[PDB]
């Protein structure tokens, strides 16, 4: 709610401006690299999503497993990146 | 091999640092005088109420005032 | 399951978290932790064919700890009653239901 | 058993294989250029 | 005061002040008179100081300065870009090569003036019209706008 | 009251947003040996209001194009940017959100659409090519932008921006984690499409190509507000302004000073550097920065544990 | 909660009818396909949240992580198709008849 | 000289401190002279509402040993 | 406010109906981005916090954005979208039709949050999602294998 109040004022302020604007003055998909980049982006995004709980997981009693897990995730994705840098990938 | 590291430190001076850190983070935890504390310091932090057990008898559990000298202590946390 | 490489190897990568009464993080028991326990310690050693007719009291209850529908029917009925009576003023809400109280 | 409009189908190929680059014109008004260069360029992406 | 006519004038003025203070030009940069405009944009005679932005695309441009010969091949373009600008738009012809035909008036490939292809509001004279002169010309466009009274004609129409 | 607290935190920022363009058209000026705009008003103070009025009055030409993916795009750009100032923790924030930085990261991410929608809406080649490249570096930079924050959080203990005021009561997070500050600063330069990383809508006229008058203004306003917001996030996350609980405004006074200086810095960066190539830009993030960030990300999961410094949740 | 669950479930069926009734461009389908994953993610998260079953929250996300890659594969096939035909219409995918 | 870029900045700064001082005094005036309590975890709300239920109808009102 | 959820739920169905009429590839992407916004809110409406913003952070701008991204590159071509919009409205009132019957014979807020566990400082989500590293570390590994597999799998599909 408190947030709602702010947000609707935010949209109102912008819709007010566009309206004033209008009312006052009375195909080649060559870059599959583009697509490639974008595939990577989510693979990295999804990975981020897996890393996002790490602040709560720091306080986990295990600790050893936490780090062992987190280090494995970061390392395996980075290797994914590495292989993006071995073939003709990430070289647009 | 020195060259494999002297030009790779002159040119490409990012991956070298990058990997170096990857490793240093994979080592310090293994060798450190504090690593053990993390699992303790976080273990100790009391979040959920500590439910008391019935005193059938012959127990070392702190009876009455928790201040009793018996039980766990965090003086390790203190003066850490 | 089909190939129990888990029990054999002794590992438990997939069984520790299959029911609501499994270990919840920070020991925060879920809703119904009481029932499901009563349902599954009942159906342990008794196969399903006989976990389905005699251990029906514990599922009929656990089917209402979680769905919590029979309740709804109760409450919803109660609601309607109040409505009718109230319309004819037969019933009126006390200050408690009028927003007046200070328990501490 | 080929029926009507079923003989239309002819056997699949034995090999299992079947049988301007968004050209844009660089602007003359473009700030780039000295004002009058219409550079037609076919660009694959 | 409240008699609307006064109220209208004041409002118009505000409108004129806004357009006249911030004129965003676009420089087709035909020929050389472009070099004499880049000088205006440059430090001795800062155009920005006056509110004129150094560069702008046609969509966001208030005034088009045609510097240089408008040759017959470029004549269809000039128009296009003039036609691709906003409803309040203006054209400052710069250079004898674009005011009229200039040294190349009798040529077969030069339009004798841009005012044959785009309506022109201020004509800045001189083969390389001096940068100060363009600045004088941009300032006279500012006095031309100040005098415009669009809403008072609406009110009196 | 709460409404008044919405005017403040909005208007004040909008008025400041206007004064940034002015301090951009003068700081770039003197760096280039020119006074900049001083003739309209006194010392150019009325200059930002003047073109705003000129922009809104000029015709918002609707191209012979979508009419919604065209008007939604500037509304979204201004709405997200002004919205992201809602949770910012100057002294104490307006709407304190327990997962605050995820709000800022998510809201930023949504702005990439406005670029995509405006580019598709224009229906001219320059717009589509510009949008596709623009969307590419924005999300490319988002990937390191997010990881750099995750490293921070793990040393802060929570996602709430309010916690960092208590984390940075003894030292700025620049001292530690400076290597990422730089990488946060460069990523903040990319995500606001400012100069070193401003290939879209360059001298090559991307998603303003067909946008004039009121639509131009709204994104426009958005960009500059962002320019501030991201700089302000640098001034909370890495440069922690001194906080005294007894007087909350010296926090905001120093927040004012650091934000203005780092906002001044991207103005100074623009005039000082040529623009990078499209692939040069992605070459930096995926080759130069992402391996640095992912590794330094691991160092920030290790620094806590073996230095027995796991941060206190809450 | 039951009413909301009904809406989400029908959302999944309306998304089901969508993916099982193609029309021209495939990217529409894949897009629809994703509409289901959102509905499943929302429903899984909702019940886990009102069952206070925190041990299961891992799943709501595992569902998304697997679904994202699943979609990555789906789009690469799509790009492969409008590279071999360049029109991405479910219409030309009939060589196998 | 460069003296002149300051006017503009002044109006930016002044417009970036207002918000931080404003939000931090419309809180200390709409919460009875005390910072607005931050309910981050269930327990902080409880005590916050428990307090409401304690006296008057607002939390800032704080009954003391003399009650 | 009551039944805040049903309204939203209704909006989620509307967005799904929009994706189901298979509108133009990117006009509907918006549709998803809309219902993803809606589902983000609902999860955030049942107390969910991290899960709620995750979708907004990942499905919203990560996947969906990449989706349209590709739409522009391929399948950006065009030929009845307004008719789709027209029929969309048709079923919107029809949802009410269904809603009417349900209400016809069976009240949200009666219960949206089932047990509040008011005294608790370790009760939110994200503590559960962080079981990937304690007591549920097999979901984490298999998700990781899928991502690692994805990088290798996709490069051939492109090549
Ligand atoms: C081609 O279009 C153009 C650009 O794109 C390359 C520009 O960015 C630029 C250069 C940018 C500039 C700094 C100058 C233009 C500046 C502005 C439009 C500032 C707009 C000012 C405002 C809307 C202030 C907002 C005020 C409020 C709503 C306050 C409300 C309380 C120009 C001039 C241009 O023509
Ligand atoms: C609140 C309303 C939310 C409505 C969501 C609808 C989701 C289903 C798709 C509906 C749009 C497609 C359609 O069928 O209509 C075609 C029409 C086409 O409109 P158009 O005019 O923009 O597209 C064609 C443009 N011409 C023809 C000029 C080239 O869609 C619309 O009218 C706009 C739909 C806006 C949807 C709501 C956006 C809210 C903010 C999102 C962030
Ligand atoms: C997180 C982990 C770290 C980040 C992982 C993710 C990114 C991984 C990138 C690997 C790239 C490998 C590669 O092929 O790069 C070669 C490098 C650049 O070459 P190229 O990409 O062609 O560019 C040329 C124009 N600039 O040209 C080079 O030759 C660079 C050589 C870099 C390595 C030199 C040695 C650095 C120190 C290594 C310390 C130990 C490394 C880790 C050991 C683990 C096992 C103990
Ligand atoms: C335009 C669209 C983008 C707008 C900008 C981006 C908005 C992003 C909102 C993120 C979700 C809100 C959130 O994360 O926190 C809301 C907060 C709940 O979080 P918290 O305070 O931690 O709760 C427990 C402890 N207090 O407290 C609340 O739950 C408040 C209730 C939820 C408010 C969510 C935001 C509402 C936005 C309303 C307008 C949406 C317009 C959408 C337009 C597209 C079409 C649908
Ligand atoms: C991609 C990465 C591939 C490799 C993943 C390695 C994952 C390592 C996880 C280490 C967990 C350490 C804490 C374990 C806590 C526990 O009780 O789990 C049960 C079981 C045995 O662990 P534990 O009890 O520690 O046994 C030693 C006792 N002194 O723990 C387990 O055995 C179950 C969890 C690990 C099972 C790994 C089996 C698959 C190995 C890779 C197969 C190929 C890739 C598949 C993806
Ligand atoms: C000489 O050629 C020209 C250019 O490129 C060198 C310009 O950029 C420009 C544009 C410069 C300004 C003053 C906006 C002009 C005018 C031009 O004619
Ligand atoms: S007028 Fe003189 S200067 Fe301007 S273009 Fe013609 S010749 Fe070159």
């Amino acid at each position: 709610m408190n947030l709602y109040t702010v947000i609707f004022i935010n949209i109102l302020l912008s819709l007010t401006l566009i309206l004033v604007a209008f009312w006052l003055p009375q195909r080649l998909p060559f870059s599959m690299k583009f697509f490639l980049v974008a595939i990577t982006f989510l693979l990295f995004d999804l990975e981020i999503a897996l890393l996002l709980p790490l602040p709560w997981a720091i306080q986990t009693i295990k600790t050893s497993t936490m780090m062992i897990m987190a280090f494995i995730l970061v390392t395996i994705l980075s290797l994914g990146l590495a292989y993006e840098w071995t073939q003709k990938g990430l070289e647009w | 091999i020195s060259a494999f590291l002297k030009n790779a430190w002159a040119k490409e001076p990012v991956l070298v640092v990058s990997f170096s850190v990857w490793g240093l983070a994979i080592i310090m935890p293994m060798i450190s005088p504090y690593t053990k504390y993390a699992s303790m310091i976080n273990k100790a932090t009391p979040y959920n109420y500590p439910v008391p057990v019935r005193d059938d008898g012959n127990m070392p559990d702190v009876p009455s005032h928790p201040q009793d000298p018996l039980g766990p202590s965090l003086d390790w946390l203190k003066n850490l | 399951p089909f190939l129990d490489i888990q029990k054999k190897l002794g590992i438990s990568l997939d069984r520790h978290f299959m029911f609501l009464s499994a270990e919840q993080p920070y020991k925060n028991a879920a809703r119904c932790h009481a029932f499901e326990k009563e349902w599954i310690e009942c159906a342990h050693g008794i196969g399903g064919t006989r976990a389905k007719k005699e251990c029906k009291i514990e599922f009929d209850d656990f089917e209402e700890c979680l769905l919590r529908y029979k309740t709804m029917r109760r409450m919803h009925d109660i609601k309607k009653q109040r409505e009718k009576l109230m319309k004819e003023g037969k019933y009126t809400p006390p200050p408690h239901h009028s927003g007046r109280e200070e328990p501490r | 058993y080929p029926s009507k409009e079923t003989a239309h189908w002819k056997p699949p190929p034995w090999n299992d294989v079947d049988i301007t680059n968004m050209t844009l014109n660089f602007g003359p008004q473009h700030p780039a250029a000295h004002g009058v260069l219409r550079l037609v360029l076919e660009l694959s992406g | 005061r409240s008699r609307a006519e006064y109220v209208v004038t004041k409002l118009d003025d505000l409108i004129n002040w806004a357009r006249r203070s911030s004129l965003w030009p676009m420089t087709f940069g035909l020929a050389c008179c472009a070099v004499e405009m880049m000088h205006m944009a440059a430090p001795r005679y800062d155009m920005d100081r006056f509110g004129v932005v150094f560069r702008a695309s046609p969509r966001q441009a208030d005034v088009m300065i045609v510097a240089g010969t408008l040759t017959n091949k470029m004549a269809p373009a000039l128009r296009k870009v003039y036609d691709q600008m906003p409803e309040p738009r203006y054209v400052v012809s710069m250079g004898s090569c674009a005011n009229g035909g200039g040294y190349y008036h009798y040529s077969y490939s030069v339009v004798r003036g841009c005012d044959r292809i785009v309506p022109v509001d201020i004509y800045v004279p001189g083969c390389p019209p001096t940068a100060e002169a363009l600045l004088y010309g941009i300032l006279q466009l500012q006095r031309k706008i100040k005098r415009e009274q669009k809403l008072k004609i609406w009110y009196r129409r | 009251m709460f409404f008044i607290n919405i005017l403040t935190l909005l208007v004040p920022i909008l008025i400041a947003m206007a004064f940034l363009t002015l301090v951009e058209r003068k700081i770039l000026g003197y760096m280039q040996l020119r006074k900049g705009p001083n003739i309209v008003g006194p010392y150019g103070i009325l200059q930002p209001f003047a073109d705003a009025m000129k922009l809104f009055m000029k015709e918002p030409m609707r191209p012979l194009t979508s009419m919604s993916l065209f008007i939604i795009a500037p509304t979204l750009s201004l709405t997200l940017a002004l919205s992201l100032w809602v949770p910012l923790p100057m002294p104490h924030p307006l709407i304190n959100l327990n997962l605050g930085i995820l709000f800022i990261l998510a809201t930023s991410s949504l702005s990439v659409y406005s670029i995509l929608w405006s580019g598709w809406a224009s229906n001219s080649k320059y717009s589509l090519f510009g949008a596709l490249r623009a969307v590419a570096q924005t999300i490319s930079y988002e990937v390191t932008m997010a990881i750099i924050l995750l490293s921070v959080l793990l040393m802060n203990g929570s996602y709430s921006l309010q916690t960092l005021i208590t984390t940075q009561e003894h030292m700025w997070l620049l001292l530690p984690a400076w290597p990422m500050a730089m990488m946060w600063f460069i990523s903040t330069l990319a995500e606001t499409n400012r100069a070193p990383f401003d290939l879209t809508e360059g001298e090559s006229e991307g998603f303003n190509v067909e946008y004039a008058a009121g639509p131009f203004a709204l994104f426009f306003m958005a960009e500059y507000t962002n320019i501030i917001l991201m700089n302000a996030l640098t001034t909370i996350i890495f440069l922690g302004p001194l906080y005294y609980i007894n007087l909350p405004e010296l926090y905001s006074t120093n927040f004012m000073m650091e934000a203005l200086l780092l906002s001044s810095t991207f103005l100074w960066i623009r005039a000082s550097y040529p623009r990078f190539r499209y692939d040069q830009l992605m070459h930096l993030l995926w080759k130069n920065f992402l391996p640095l960030t992912l590794a330094l990300c691991m160092w920030h999961i290790s620094l806590p544990i073996f230095t027995a410094g796991v941060p206190p949740y809450m | 909660m039951p009413s909301t669950f009904f809406n989400l479930t029908m959302a999944f069926s309306l998304s089901l009818l969508g993916t099982l009734m193609f029309r021209s461009h495939l990217m529409s389908t894949l897009l629809c396909l994703e509409g289901m994953v959102l509905s499943l993610f929302i429903m899984t998260s909702v019940t886990s949240l009102n069952s206070n079953s925190m041990s299961s929250m891992p799943i709501p996300i595992t569902i998304l992580v697997f679904a994202a890659c699943e979609a990555a594969v789906g789009l690469a096939l799509l790009v492969k198709v409008s590279n071999t035909y360049g029109t991405d219409y479910v219409q030309n995918l009939n060589l196998l008849q | 000289m460069w003296f002149e870029i300051l006017p503009g900045l002044a109006i930016m700064g002044v417009c970036l401190v207002i918000p931080g001082v404003s939000t931090a005094y419309i809180h200390k005036f709409t919460n009875g002279g005390k910072e607005k309590r931050v309910a981050r975890v269930q327990y902080q709300w409880y005590l916050m509402e428990r307090d409401r239920r304690i006296s008057g109808v607002n939390r800032y009102y704080v009954s003391k040993g003399l009650e | 406010m009551n039944n805040y959820i049903f309204v939203l739920s209704s909006l989620f169905l509307v967005g799904c109906l929009g994706l189901a009429l298979k509108p133009s590839p990117i006009y509907g992407g918006l549709g998803l981005i809309v219902s993803g916004f809606v589902g983000c809110l609902m999860v955030l409406g049942f107390g969910g916090s991290f899960l709620g913003l995750m979708v907004f952070l990942i499905y919203l701008g990560g996947m969906l954005v990449v989706f349209g991204y590709t739409t522009a590159m391929a399948t950006e071509e065009y030929p009845s979208n307004w008719l789709i919009l027209g029929f969309l409205v048709l079923g919107v009132i029809m949802e009410v039709f269904l809603i009417c019957v349900l209400n016809y014979y069976d009240g949200l807020g009666d219960w949206l949050m089932y047990e509040v566990d008011d005294v608790g400082v370790m009760l939110e989500g994200g503590i559960g999602v962080a079981a990937m590293y304690s007591c549920a570390t097999w979901m984490m590994v298999v998700a990781g294998w899928s991502l690692f597999a994805g990088i290798f799998i996709i490069i051939e599909i492109t090549r």
